[PDB]
């Protein structure tokens, strides 16, 4: 699965979790087998203005 | 006290239910022995723990 987030929303992608991420955007399991990676893209996603 | 021993085997099956029941206001380590308060303090993987 794949989305861009701010850098500090990254906390709201692990299981069991609750904020308007989790609760309203990407809700995972409390039993969760997986792995979640994140990485800094300010160099590719952001623009002037 | 004639009685002794019948009353004693009441005795002690009171005794032991007492026991049991007051073993419900125990906190184990817990927060708090109250199990709906468990659940209203703390989010889901803190509460469950």
């Amino acid at each position: 699965d794949s989305f861009v987030i701010r850098g500090d929303e990254v906390r709201q992608i692990a299981p069991g979790q609750t904020g308007n991420i989790a609760d309203y955007n990407y809700k995972l399991p409390d039993d969760f087998t997986g792995c979640v990676i994140a990485w800094n893209s300010n160099n590719l996603d952001s623009k002037v203005g | 006290s004639a009685l002794g021993k019948l009353q004693d085997v009441v005795n002690q099956n009171a005794q032991a239910l007492n026991t049991l029941v007051k073993q419900l206001s125990s906190n184990f380590g817990a927060i708090s022995s109250v199990l709906n308060d468990i659940l209203s303090r703390l989010d889901k993987v803190e509460a469950e723990v």
